[PDB]
C-alpha cells in the first residue's frame, strides 16, 4: 500500500531523468484560475496594491503516467512540488518579489496531471485613487511564464470569472467584479507570442 | 463549493 | 547509551525508504492543540491580527516503531523535523509567511509516535473594529491539510479549550473565550470529507 | 526533440568542467540594456529612490554552442540561471540587496548566446528634492562588473534609449528621459578601462 | 596546521555525529548573558528588543583529543554546522532571533565547546512607565525547547548579566540585569524542567 | 579557459580545504574602508545605517602558484565560496548586515586573496546633534568573532577611511573618517583582541 | 501545567 | 582613484 506508493515515486523520480522543460515540439498548456481572497491594503503614495490568492495550475505530462493495475490501484498522490517540473508563471508587474503562504505540495494523477495550487501574496502596480467612491477602481496585472514564448508554454482559463466565494467578507475593501482573460502579447522584440491571463479587479472601500 | 477548496480541486478539471 | 541511540535512528532514517505521507488505504490522524500566548499586534487599516501560539501536533507512524529491548531500553528520542515527514497543517487564511519562533525539532516515541510543537507567529484576516469596547471582537481562523482529504488525514482535537495557561498577563488584549473546534465539510460532489480545525478568540482590549 | 534536449543539456552540463569565467586572453562582451517599469518610490528623507526595472543581459561563450542537426534541430533552450555562468554586473550605489522579481532562468541559443533578463526592485542614491516641479529631478546609478576589469568583461548596449514602453502609465511619477550610455575609466597607474553602463533618468510628479 | 587537517578530519569524517543527549548520558549546558543595548521599545505591542552576547558552553566526551598526537593543538575553530547545538530558546520571543554574528564555535582539546552567537531579541514585555526613575521590569526565559532537565541540565557561573558593554548612548539606561536557573516540576513526572531567567530593569 | 579551469581544479579539488588560521600558522589581515554614504539616522532608537565597501586582504600559502606552469595566468576571479574567509564582523550592529555585492574575490598567484564585500550596516549611533554644526561622532569596532589576536592580527594600510566616492547628494557630509587598529584584553585571559575601530564624525 | 510544556507535552495523550 | 575600484583595487598591493 505505502510500499506501493514508495515505489511508483521510485519509477517516476528517482529512476527517471529530470525532464527539461517544453519544448517547442513537445509544448504544454497550463491551465491558470485566481481564488481571490482579500484585497490586504492599498498604499496611496506609491500606487501599490496587496492581493491575496490561490493560484490554481494545473498542467499534464507524458512521463508522469502510470498504469494504476501496476501500482496496487493507486490513481494519484501527493508530493513536494521540488520533486518535479513546475511552470515560471509571473506576475509581469510586481513590485516586490511574492510570498508563499502554503505549503509547496502538488496532487499527481495517473493520467499525468498536475494539480498545484500555492496561495500568495502579490504587491503590484495600480492607482487606488478613488477606492473610497461608488464606482471605485479597477486594477490589473499579467501572469504568463517569464522566458517561454507560446510554442512552448500556452495558457488558459476553465472560467471567466474570478473565484470570490472565499473573500473574505470583512476585507476593508469589497469585489464588484474579478475576471481572468487570456491574452496573446507579441509584446518585446521577438516575433514570437508570449501568453499572459489578465487578472482585472474592480474593487472599492 | 469543490473547485475553491486546495483538496477537492485535484478532482475538479 | 548514546552507542545505542545512534543505532537506533541509523536504523530508522538511513536504512529505510522515506514514509511517502498517507494514503487512502493508510491514513493518519493528526492530533492539533493551541497554546495561546499572546495577541501582539491588531491592524485597524488592513484587518490584520498577529497571534503567536504553540501548535501541538501528534501522528503515530508505523515505519517509526522499535521495540525498546533492541535498543538500550531507549523509549523516545528527539530529533530534527527535517528527518521524519511532518503534516502540511496551514492556516487558511495568513496574510503573511507564518514565521517559526522555535527549534524544528520532535519528540519520537518507540510505539511510533511523534509529538512536534512549532511555536509560530501568525498574521490573518481579522476586522479589530470594537475591540476598544466591553463586548471585543470574534475572529476565527481554520487550520488544516493543504493538500490531503479527510480521506488521508483526519483531524482531531483532544479538547474545544485552547489552553490559556500561558497567556501573556501584560497583553495589551485580554481573551474573553478561545475554542478550538473540529470542522467537517463535505461538498456536493465528492464522498470525501474535508477536516479543518477552526480557532475561534473572542478578545477586547485589557 | 525532447529526449533530445535531455542529451543536449547533459552534453553541455554534465559531460564538462565547468567555465570558469573571462580572462585578459579570453575576454567576453556583455550587452545590457533596460526597460524601465515603475519609480514606485522617492524618499526624501533617506535620499534613497525604488526602481522597478528588467535588465537585459546578453553574452556569448564557445562552450555552449552545438549544431541543431545532431541535437532534434534544437535551436534554443531555456535553463536555469545556475546551471550556468552569469556576469556578476552591480549597481555601484544601491543602498538596499536588490530584490529579484522574476524567476531566474536564461534561454540559450545554438551559437553560444545566452539572454538572460532578471526583473528588479532596486534601491538607490538619488536626492528627489525639486521632482513635484517642472523641471523635476535627475537620477544616475552606474552598472558593472564587481571584479572584472574592461580586460575581462565588456560592457556595451545596443541603444542608448532606455526602453520606456511598459512603463507603468498610471506611476506617480513621469519620465522625461532615460539613457543608458556605456563609460570609460582610466587610471594613472593601470592600463586596463573600467567600464560601466550609467543610467540616468529624469522624473517627475505626474 | 597540517595538524588541524588531521584533527578535524578524525573529529568529523571518521565518526557518526552526536545523537544529541539522552537521559542516561545527560549535557550541562551552561548559559551566560553579556547585553549590549535595548535598542527599542514598542508600548502599543508590548514587544522589547535586546541586543546581546548569549555565551553557551557545554562539554562532549565524543569531541577530545590529545594534543601532543595533533601538532599540540589545545582548541581549534570550527563552523557550528560541523557539531552539534544546544536548542537553547527564548520562550516569550514576539519574532525570529536575528543573528548578528558568524554561526563558529571553539572546541577544546577536553571537549569542551564555547559557542556565542550575538542576537537581536523582539519579546513580550509591558514598557509602560520606562520614562520615570523607577523605570521599569522585563523578563524572558530561556531554556530548551524539547529536552528536559534528565537530558538537559541548565547552569550559570553567575547570576549577574555583563553590562561591561552595554552601550552608554543607548536611549535606555540599565538599572538591574540577573539570570537565574529556575526549575519547575508538575504534578505528573519526576524530570525538573530547568530554565534561566533574564530580568532586566531598565528606563529611559 | 583551458589553463584556467586546469589551475582552480589543481587549487580547489586537489586539496583539503584550509581549516583556518592556528597559533603555529598565524595569519594577517588587512582592512580598509571606501565609505559610500550614511543612509538614516534613527533618533528613536539611536541607530545609524552606513553603506560602504570593506576590502579585506590576506595570504595563503596554499593558494600560490608558478604562472609558468599555468599559461602565464598572474590572477584569477573566483566565488568566494571557494575559498576560506575571514570572519570580520562589527561588534555593535544591531541588525543583520545586508549584502550590496557579488560574493567574488581575486587571487594572485603569491596566495594573495582580495576580497571586498558592500555591506549596509545598521549600528548602535546616538545622533542627537547631526544638525549642528559642530555634528555628531559615532564609532563601530570590526574584528574576527572567534579568533584572538595569536591566531589573527589585524592592520590598516591608512589611518584614513576613503571617502572618494562618498555619496556628493547624501543627507550627511562627513567631517572626519578614520579607522584604527587596537588591542584589548579582557580581565579573564591572556589573549590580545585585536580590532579596527571606524570613527565617523558627521552632521547634516 | 505539564501538558502545557513543549518538552513535557509528549508524555499526555 | 584605482584604489577606490573593486575591480583595480587587487593591484594596490
Ligand atoms: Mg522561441
Ligand atoms: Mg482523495
Ligand atoms: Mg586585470
Ligand atoms: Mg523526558
Ligand atoms: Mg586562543
Amino acid at each position: 500500500s505505502q510500499a506501493n506508493l514508495m515505489r511508483l515515486k521510485s519509477d517516476l523520480f528517482n529512476r527517471s531523468p529530470m525532464y527539461p522543460g517544453p519544448t517547442k515540439d513537445d509544448p504544454l498548456t497550463v491551465t491558470l484560475g485566481f481564488t481571490l481572497q482579500d484585497i490586504v491594503k492599498v498604499d496611496s503614495s506609491t500606487n501599490e496594491v496587496d492581493l491575496v490568492y490561490y493560484e490554481q495550475q494545473r498542467w499534464k505530462l507524458n512521463s508522469l503516467m502510470w498504469d494504476p493495475n501496476e501500482y496496487g490501484n493507486i490513481t494519484d498522490f501527493r508530493t513536494s512540488a521540488a520533486d518535479i517540473w513546475t511552470p515560471d508563471i509571473t506576475a509581469y508587474s510586481s513590485t516586490r518579489p511574492v510570498q508563499v503562504l502554503s505549503p509547496q505540495i502538488a496532487v499527481v494523477t495517473h493520467d499525468g496531471s498536475v494539480m498545484f495550487i500555492p496561495a500568495q501574496r502579490l504587491s503590484f502596480m495600480c492607482d487606488p485613487t478613488g477606492v473610497d467612491s461608488e464606482e471605485g477602481v479597477t486594477c490589473a496585472v499579467k501572469f504568463g511564464s517569464w522566458v517561454y514564448s507560446g510554442f512552448e508554454i500556452d495558457l488558459k482559463t476553465d472560467t471567466d470569472q474570478v473565484d470570490l466565494s472565499s473573500y473574505y467578507a470583512s476585507s476593508k475593501y469589497e469585489i464588484l467584479s474579478a475576471t481572468q482573460t487570456r491574452q496573446v502579447q507579441h509584446y518585446s522584440c521577438c516575433p514570437e507570442p508570449y501568453i499572459d491571463v489578465n487578472l482585472v479587479v474592480k474593487f472599492r472601500e | 463549493g469543490c473547485c475553491s477548496d486546495p483538496r477537492c480541486r485535484y478532482r475538479c478539471r
